[PDB]
């Protein structure tokens, strides 16, 4: 396995951030990879065995190490907006040969010159109208976040207390709703009897990812250290 | 001097070097091997000897082979109560693979290569730490002078150069990730009338071979502790 | 298993290539990128199931199809030289999301005005000299390929009839002697005693893909076919 | 008429759409779902219904998914034997799952374009006429075929579309070479339209698109003028 660490992380800019990368997998190299839309997946350092750093694509603007055969760090000692963007890890097989690598869960990390620019989501419940469109259902319940920044944020559905999967449709990636503010959507399709079911419960749970206790913040305002938000409601009448 | 002094056009020249310091570094960082009082537990080949040498804090070995630059050399300190201290590397470290129905081999699990860096154990005690002094200059001006402490009468070179080494880089930045705040470099061992150097850059290139680097120990040349007078001389870049 | 249809192709410019890609995952995503030395990899079009294509990255001058959940392929209507590039198909998990995809071997196709430019490589076998440094080894024997093209070449050693990997220090990627001509590199480093034991055999193979039978080769001339190229010696006196 | 006349600025315009034509295109190529004198064999929602209809050629199916605009419509056809025609999807085709469920390997799905066999078929086959105008100009006329009495306005749009793609380039891979388009089912002094554009954006979703089929719309084959409407692009 190849764990990232840590997952979300919002850095000021001058600051140096540290991610952190292990495998249980006893491969001798190690890569560190950047993702961005528009460009693609671009190799920044990448190690053949403990002690060996090698540069990759775009190694400029950052540091590794690779102390063992279990870990291999990228450093930004002088973190700049630039460097925003979305780190995988990965170990296996050579340069390149990207059916021997073993990927991991990715890194969203946003480099802000300003913390105050960090805002949690508002999270909403609603439901549309077949009277909307000459089609058929679409979507029963809908959620939406929006007002959030950065763009760290997980959408899950939980009906009665228990996370569901079936006829769940949320947005593929956040989009940006103004220059500093984000939005996300989902929805789930349910049974028209369920959820005329007074008894039923419904939830949907937002995690939004912002400062932690090893964030400078700036006193003063309140520290955003939101975490999950939920919108939670009963089933109605037929 | 004995080995005839570093011609200036004869030094490796870190601008030439096009491919992260990091590898030349990390050798001299602070860790190293160290093994006192210890028998070779095998041998893979008739010029190396793996030694049971664990490593208590990052946990990066638990076998040692040690190369030497001749049979005799091996033959001499084979089943020989030891001493062990020298810059590792792991990449390029092959080594035995299981002790095996022709290959003499073995080692389970965890494990780094080496070269030299083997000294006896008795009668090679010191009471107190012996410290030798390290005469350090940039361009000739000597701004920088420190001690270097040891316990062994018979030290080799490998040890005192990691321990000299060792302190540069901490505090003057010798090597960094990318590269070095010095073109040249080189440090001189000089014993009585007899010196020896050892050139501190990477070869030119884009790609650094720690294993073909630290094959410069394989001589497991010794020094006098109280014979010893150490002098590192670096040029600066400029900028 | 993600396999990929061919694995080498050298086309002339202005003609048709189409890239095919089959797996056995039963994944509804699939995906098709091109690795570049110097850029990453970069999402040419994917797949969200059967009948779907979408644009990624990069879809200038490529189209592509989905036809079934198992084959996706990269169609080149009007190649060009720019098209030369490794290209690589996976499946599984979403766009962006490496930890769920699964990668094919990858397929080098080279765009060349003229295929009577295919030439097979050169190998020879050296030996360095200590007299040739203040240093110490570097490495015993020396492999160079030269004088092909297109860069479709594989070098290995092989020392009494086994291949080995203690001591190879190849070349990161081949370089250009020439305008149309590629050269490549590798060293062994063995032991003295060994490389002296005139018992010992030792073997440098250059695999080089050209035209194949499915390529339409100018009749006249002889027809670029080759395959493996060795250069093959024994042990020296001491 | 008896649906508004689409005015010109409500018709989708081809070049605010910024994500592949392929899509769309590929519901009116050469492939498509055809069943005759079936019985719905399962269902997985009171609005659907799963035939047993199996990919004779490309072979990328077993049961096809038919769902429609309400229950009235499924009961209605449910263990009833009928006609399927359509322009299928795979991508969001989600359904049952394995036994309302069952369904066992390879399976699309489409909406609408149910018809009782029995009463509604013909000895020969039915010619209707579609006149086809580029910015008016009406350069071009074709016919087509069929044999049902009462055939649903999607499998005239799919006959009609196919030709156009065929012959006309009306979908390409990327975009298409009419601006607007729209094609017009006229039946008595009744009349209704259908915007063969895809919406604003970057991505078509197949299933959305198709969900106007799902009313089951049924056309006489004797009463039917079909007419289709498109502008070019100006080059």
């Amino acid at each position: 396995a190849v764990t990232q660490s840590p997952r979300n992380k919002v850095a000021v800019t001058g600051g140096k951030v540290t991610l952190s990368c292990q495998q249980t997998n006893n491969h001798n190299n190690m890569y560190w990879y950047r993702q961005d839309t528009g460009h693609g997946l671009r190799l920044i350092h990448y190690s053949y065995g403990a002690g060996s750093t090698e540069k990759g694509d775009i190694p400029d603007g950052y540091k590794a190490s690779r102390p063992s055969q279990e870990q291999f760090s990228l450093i930004l000692e002088l973190a700049t907006p630039s460097q925003t963007s979305v780190y995988f890890c990965a170990s296996g097989g050579g340069r390149g040969s990207y059916a021997e690598q073993f990927f991991g869960p990715g890194t969203r990390l946003t480099v802000l010159e300003d913390l105050r620019q960090v805002t949690p989501p508002k999270v909403s419940l609603f439901e549309p109208s077949k009277a909307e469109i000459a089609n058929k259902q679409k979507a029963t319940l809908v959620c939406l976040a929006r007002g959030f920044f950065p763009d760290h944020v997980e959408l899950s559905w939980w009906v009665n207390g228990k996370e569901v999967h079936s006829g769940v449709s949320t947005d593929p990636q956040a989009y940006k709703e103004s220059n500093y503010s984000y939005c996300l959507s989902s929805r789930l399709r349910v049974s028209a009897t369920f959820w005329h079911n007074p008894r039923n419960h419904f939830r949907c749970q937002v995690q939004f990812h912002g400062l932690s206790e090893e964030d400078k913040w700036p006193e003063g305002s309140p520290k955003p250290v939101t975490q999950n938000i939920s919108a939670e409601a009963w089933g109605r009448a037929d | 001097e004995s080995q005839p002094d570093p011609k200036p056009d004869e030094l490796h020249k870190s601008s030439k070097f096009t491919g992260l310091m990091e590898n030349m570094k990390v050798l001299y960082d602070d860790n190293h091997v160290s093994a006192i009082n210890v028998k070779s537990i095998d041998q893979f080949l008739y010029f190396d000897l793996i030694y049971s040498i664990k490593d208590t804090k990052l946990g990066n070995y638990d076998n040692v082979r040690v190369e030497f630059k001749n049979k005799d050399l091996a033959d001499k300190y084979k089943d020989k109560y030891v001493d062990v201290f020298g810059a590792n590397y792991y990449y390029q470290c092959y080594f035995s693979k299981k002790t095996n129905d022709i290959n003499s081999h073995q080692t389970d699990k965890r494990k780094t290569c080496m070269y030299g860096g083997v000294t006896e154990h008795n009668g090679n005690q010191l009471d107190k730490y012996r410290s030798i002094t390290v005469r350090v200059f940039e361009d000739g001006k000597n701004l920088l002078s420190f001690d270097v402490q040891t316990n062994k009468k018979k030290v080799t070179a490998q040890e005192l150069d990691y321990l000299t080494r060792h302190y540069l880089v901490k505090n003057k930045k010798l090597y960094e990730f990318n590269n070095s705040p010095y073109e040249t470099g080189y440090i001189k061992f000089i014993e009585n009338e007899n010196s020896f150097w050892y050139d501190m850059m990477p070869a030119p290139g884009d790609k650094f071979d720690q294993s073909k680097y630290l094959m410069m120990y394989n001589d497991n040349k010794m020094v006098d502790s109280k014979d010893v007078k150490i002098e590192v001389y670096l040029t600066t870049k400029k900028k």
